């Protein structure tokens, strides 16, 4: 019955966690502490079958390690900039009236790593938009941003009042001081049935050709602008960008990145430093 | 449980699996 | 007796008497594609016993300085027969794979291979940069790359050879999570891996895109005291399984 | 919340092998711990092979390592990086060691787990007082050791804390590294870390194993 | 049932699309690959007929092609702007104290491409308000804005606190800083049974007659103005209006606008420019 | 929302022919396709007209296209012209070819689709070995070839990408263009889009086919 | 309507306006070899699709001067696509054929070809004694044989050029007991043969043995006045039928 | 569908045809 599930998953008790059996001594030619790991599988004993073991009810749950519970939580992907100017001409200028971002995940290393534990990944996108107008003057001014999604092939703005800024097939929000942090979903949009979190593919046959997960779909572009027309006191404006996955499937599990990042889209790890090689967290002894 | 909005992506978290 | 084995492919015929079971990756078999996962309409052929059949690659000798090799799939069997043929005439491919790596040596010989098929082994570069790995040398055919230690090219093409990071910036102890069996000396003469078709699309072009990486690396080293045979080769055997081909063209050239 | 794409249609799940539900089946997966990881090792596979070789003295040490899932060495094994993305831990460990030997080697291993309040044993006659495997090397080449929940409190902290330390695993010779001729008197062990069926992870959080600069 | 309706709607499968049938060779006096253009039929020719396909089951939806999809979007068809005056007598004045915007969907191109695909529409409008007020002192002041629909007939202001402001029978909303933007329905309101988009017509027999949709139905228009009287510091305000169509029936597809446009209510496409003429999106090869 | 007219009924709806519900039901009607696209030509009809005529050498190519339908020739025919209001396409294409030749004129063609990998045929003898239609000329004057979805993916891009590109239409003498005395030896075919019944388009965006200055 | 025929094979469909019906040789229509038939006993693979397609061949020019033309299948389709792949991979195979010969002109072009394919069209050597034709000259691929009246050479390996006596010593006026149709100029702008499997053997070797040979001749030269095109192509379109193969090996080298 | 306003035009996107 739903209700059932329904309780079990206000006491996060979905995923319930086998009881350890009591167990007793054994003298036996069965060797269960014994096995072959050239087979590629791990064996399969259990506390019972290598110490005398009481009879445990297992409290424990599982339902914090869903792959739900683990990717499905709010993570900063992007810090799009721009400094507002009160000169009219500047004002229309990219970097200061308005910012461009290619869409990704591959940015910030705290998200790119948890969804890097997996080859494919599905998942519809919960954005949040976290927006802080730092005064350099006097006064903040009336601040009013709108943030527009730009699909791969429509035209992307060039000035902060260009005909594209009228959004009229292209989804926009507005956020205005004093509003609530924006928020709005992006349905799983591949033109394949997951994203690659790797790719071991090219765009072409030569030499030029691009390789890994940037040949697979291009994600668009977001684009902010502040609304307002020039005004007296100039604002540094950072919009956090903070991206949750729901409704989540990951495939093929994967060693996790072990070093640093040194590039978007590239499994890549060697740094630039001559002296500096690249760094595990394997600690010596 | 109600869903406010004409989309399926637009629910909050999956029951797990 | 779970020691043998006995894989028949068409034509080809596999044995071992020192096997260590199979691994079918995921535990799935692999299959044709089915009319709910299908997106390409034309009917695809399915060449059947003259493609899905056991090719050898070209055999590789370990010795106590080795570091490892890797081939990608399908792109080691671009040369091989009819699966081969398929792949340059046709837009679109699908296959599964039986793989079979074979190295046996004595009672008196030590050493310790993991054998792992990696999903999407995108490379790491052997510089520093943004600049990626080459189409030529992610394409080296049936021969496959050999690893090896502190190699020195001006190609900034070139993939890293770290088999310690997986040539990809994640650690080798942590390999064992792709799919794999090992080849442990003592133990067994060979590895099976039967790999499902894996991929976010429900076929894909052949020659732009490997889906499989087979990656062999020597974790203890080859040891035998003298008289013993120094050096052991390893041989790698691939069988396509329920290959599919669509879009039917011109063959490709390079 | 509302969709920004308000009548889209997402391409069709195709089925793919391999899905993972739960990280725990990933925990539940050996790895190999870097148990050497010495400062001539830690650039290579050799970090993953234990030193066994014909011994003069009885009773040695083969190696030794703390068995709390996200302190060094098992902290870069698959189910420490997973447990360093979590707070707490609970539930039994499996450690499994494959010999690497030739077959005409012959050696037994007495293999123990210390629970906290002695430090690391000081000898075999120590270490065999607290949860041990006498492992035959033979026709099997592998064997392990659970290490059984075995603490006070139902979970432990994945960081290191003196109150909630899980004690240590000592490898020691039970009999000797036996060899006929023409056998190298040496050979390599690799130790590798898995969840049992009770094992969980708790509280989710950042890891402290990955960092960003620029 | 109406639940099975509502299901297809929140998985976006309502306008399902025909399964790919299995084929095989053909050697038949029936030519469905052959036929006459000249009937201004186009060809029923599928895949089936000319290939030999394989069964798939096809997973598309049309739904986001839908009508209701295409022209159900916000986009701006208007920009308002005044500048406010710190001066009493100046603050009274059109331009600055108020602004007056003649109602039509002519004014920004990418709406009105879109709504030009048809001769003919017919929908509700969701009218959305975003005012950006740009500082140009030290404070905003307190800002309070009057949107009023003065429909055809009724009275224009002709200054910022004229009786026509009183609102007593035209709709008027109130926007004050910080509050969410303003929103409001304006129904079907055409004297037609649809809005024409082109009419091939003019308001008389004379030379001096209008021609085209002008003719057809006048809109009336939003008159904004700041309700504040004159503050110490100025603001260069600018009220974008968008636009959402709803409940949208449209007919007579025509060709797409091909060339930019010159005029609102016009099809005129020849430029001012005596070097550049009128240019297309053809590129030569 | 509120009304802003609160007691408002609207004026009655009329039945009125040719309503559209859906934009694919536009897209399903064969539009021209501006395929000679010369510099000479695109300011007039003669953009629509591929020229035909008696050829001395045999198997010589008549045209060739990209078959991505918003990339250019195809951008501005109105499938083209719909489709760069979306990101997205999938499902199969449908072009007619019309000769417009007197009815004495006689003409075989060989019209072939390229999927992806090898570039544009470089003869009919490559371009055969694709997907194909022979078209005799005769009573019925029109031919389609039917471009089936053949794609990796279940849906394309609709702006040019590498990854994404649909390949391309060429057209070949087979045979020759014949004519007996007193009839042109040249003559014109009309090229045509259209979808067919799988054809959907899916994330709505701006057009990259307008844009406005001032 | 009688005058159409539409023929869809895998991806190729191919029209015409103006037939005369089509000839089923024998009244047999292509079929897979059945078990009872069979002696080669691994199973074939059947490339379906991807082989049983039209390859047009290169064209060749009806004149007022032209004497004939040949092919022998299966060596004109030896170069394509996966169907030449599959002759030169495996040691044996059948197929039959659907031939499309294409030749348009105007109401007033006048011209008769027999259009007409030869089981066994073991030719005749254009010398005294008893050298036999070269495999070379039975084998010229898709271009097939152009015949030229009086034509000098010094090699005795040549085949026959006497169209009149079917280059083999029979008389001309009897090739219509093969099955054949007619190019009449003022009827119909094709002809079309559908071609089963025959032979002696369930199976054959596809590059020792030629088991068809279309040949086309003009028994009514071509006659047009002047402004009329002077010459006119005939174009030769086959597609695989049925085609099966077994026995796959290394690719023959010649 | 819980319509919250008077008027028919005030009720959010009509289902589709
Ligand atoms: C338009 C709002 C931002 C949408 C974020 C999409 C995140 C998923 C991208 C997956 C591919 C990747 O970058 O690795
Ligand atoms: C009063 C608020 C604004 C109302 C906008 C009405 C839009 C529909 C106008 C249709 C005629 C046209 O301008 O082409």
């Amino acid at each position: 019955n739903p209700v059932e599930n329904y309780i079990d998953s206000v006491l996060n008790e979905v995923l319930v966690v086998p009881n350890i059996q009591p167990s007793t001594s054994v003298s036996s030619h069965a060797a269960p502490a014994l096995d072959a790991a050239e087979t590629g599988h791990t064996s399969s004993v259990q506390p019972e079958d290598m110490i005398e073991t009481r009879y445990v009810i297992t409290d424990q749950t599982r339902d914090e390690t869903s792959i739900e519970s683990f990717l499905g939580r709010s993570g900063c992907i992007a810090m799009i900039e721009f400094n507002t100017s009160s000169d009219k001409t500047e004002h229309d200028k990219i970097g200061k009236g308005f910012k461009t971002w290619k869409v990704s995940l591959q940015e910030m290393a705290q998200i790119r790593r948890k969804y890097e534990l997996f080859t494919y990944t599905r998942f519809d996108s919960e954005i949040t938009i976290v927006t802080a107008a730092a005064a350099q003057g006097n006064d903040s001014g009336h601040i009013v941003l709108q943030f527009m999604y730009v699909p791969p092939g429509a035209p992307v703005p060039e000035k902060r009042d260009d005909y594209t800024w009228q959004s009229g097939t292209n989804a926009s929000v507005f956020w205005q001081e004093g509003q609530p942090y924006p928020r709005f979903t992006i349905p799983f949009m591949s033109i394949a049935s997951a994203y690659y979190m790797f790719y071991d593919g090219y765009d072409g046959d030569s030499a030029a050709s691009k390789y890994g997960s940037v040949v697979t779909n291009d994600m668009g572009t977001i684009c902010v602008r502040i609304v307002t027309s020039n005004q007296k006191h100039d604002s540094n404006i950072v919009c956090r960008i903070y991206h949750k996955a729901k409704h989540i499937k990951a495939w093929c599990p994967r060693p996790p990145r072990a070093v640093a990042y040194q590039h978007t889209h590239s499994t890549n790890y060697i740094p630039s430093n001559g002296e500096a090689t690249t760094q595990i967290k394997t600690r010596p002894d | 449980n109600i869903n406010y909005f004409k989309d399926a992506a637009s629910s909050g978290a999956s029951r797990l699996d | 007796s779970d020691r043998l084995i006995q894989i028949t492919r068409g034509d080809s015929t596999i044995t071992s008497q020192d096997t260590a079971n199979a691994v079918v990756a995921y535990g799935v078999w692999p299959s044709y594609l089915t009319p709910d996962d299908a997106t390409a309409i034309d009917k695809p052929t399915q060449p059947d016993t003259s493609s899905n059949r056991f090719y050898t690659l070209d055999s590789r000798s370990w010795t106590s300085a080795s570091s490892g090799w890797w081939w990608k799939l399908p792109d080691a069997l671009k040369n091989m027969g009819i699966f081969g043929e398929n792949m340059f005439y046709h837009f679109l491919g699908r296959s599964g794979y039986t793989i079979h790596v074979q190295c046996n040596s004595s009672k008196f010989h030590q050493g310790l291979l993991i054998v792992a098929a990696i999903p999407e082994h995108q490379l790491a570069s052997a510089t520093s940069g943004n600049v990626s790995v080459g189409y030529n040398h992610t394409h080296p055919g049936e021969q496959g790359r050999e690893v090896v230690p502190s190699r020195t090219s001006s190609d900034n093409k070139r993939p890293s050879d770290d088999s310690w990071l997986n040539f990809d910036g994640t650690l080798l102890g942590n390999l064992p999570i792709y799919p794999h069996q090992y080849i442990n000396l003592r133990t067994n003469n060979s590895a099976t891996l039967i790999l499902p078709y894996v991929n976010a699309v429900p076929m894909d072009s052949m020659l732009r895109h490997n889906n499989w990486s087979l990656v062999i690396i020597p974790i203890c080293p080859l040891q035998v005291q003298p008289g013993g045979t120094q050096s052991i080769p390893i041989t790698v055997s691939i069988s396509p399984m329920f290959s599919e081909f669509s879009g039917p063209r011109s063959k490709v050239v390079f | 919340s509302p969709s920004a794409f308000p009548y889209f249609h997402p391409t069709k799940e195709i089925f793919i092998p391999g899905q993972v539900r739960n990280l725990i089946e990933m925990c539940q997966v050996d790895t190999l711990i870097p148990v050497n990881n010495t400062q001539e090792n830690v650039r290579s596979v050799n970090m993953y092979t234990v030193d066994l070789r014909t011994q003069v003295d009885l009773a040695k040490e083969v190696f030794s390592i703390p068995v709390d899932i996200a302190s060094q060495p098992l902290a870069t094994t698959l189910i420490g990086e997973l447990a360093s993305y979590y707070t707490h831990w609970t539930g039994s460990l499996r450690f499994s060691f494959m010999f690497c030997g030739s077959a005409s080697s012959t050696l037994k291993l007495l293999i123990a787990y210390t629970p906290p309040g002695v430090g690391k044993p000081k000898s075999r006659r120590e270490a065999m007082l607290g949860t041990h495997l006498v492992w035959d090397v033979g026709l099997q080449s592998t064997a392990s050791l659970v290490v059984p929940w075995v603490s006070a409190s139902h979970f432990r902290f994945t960081t290191p804390d003196t109150y909630s330390s899980a004690g240590y695993i000592t490898c020691w010779y039970q009999t000797n590294f036996v060899v006929p001729d023409s056998t190298p008197d040496n050979a390599k062990m690799v130790c590798m870390v898995s969840a049992c069926k009770d094992f969980c992870l708790r509280l989710a959080r950042d890891t402290n194993l990955h960092t960003q600069e620029g």
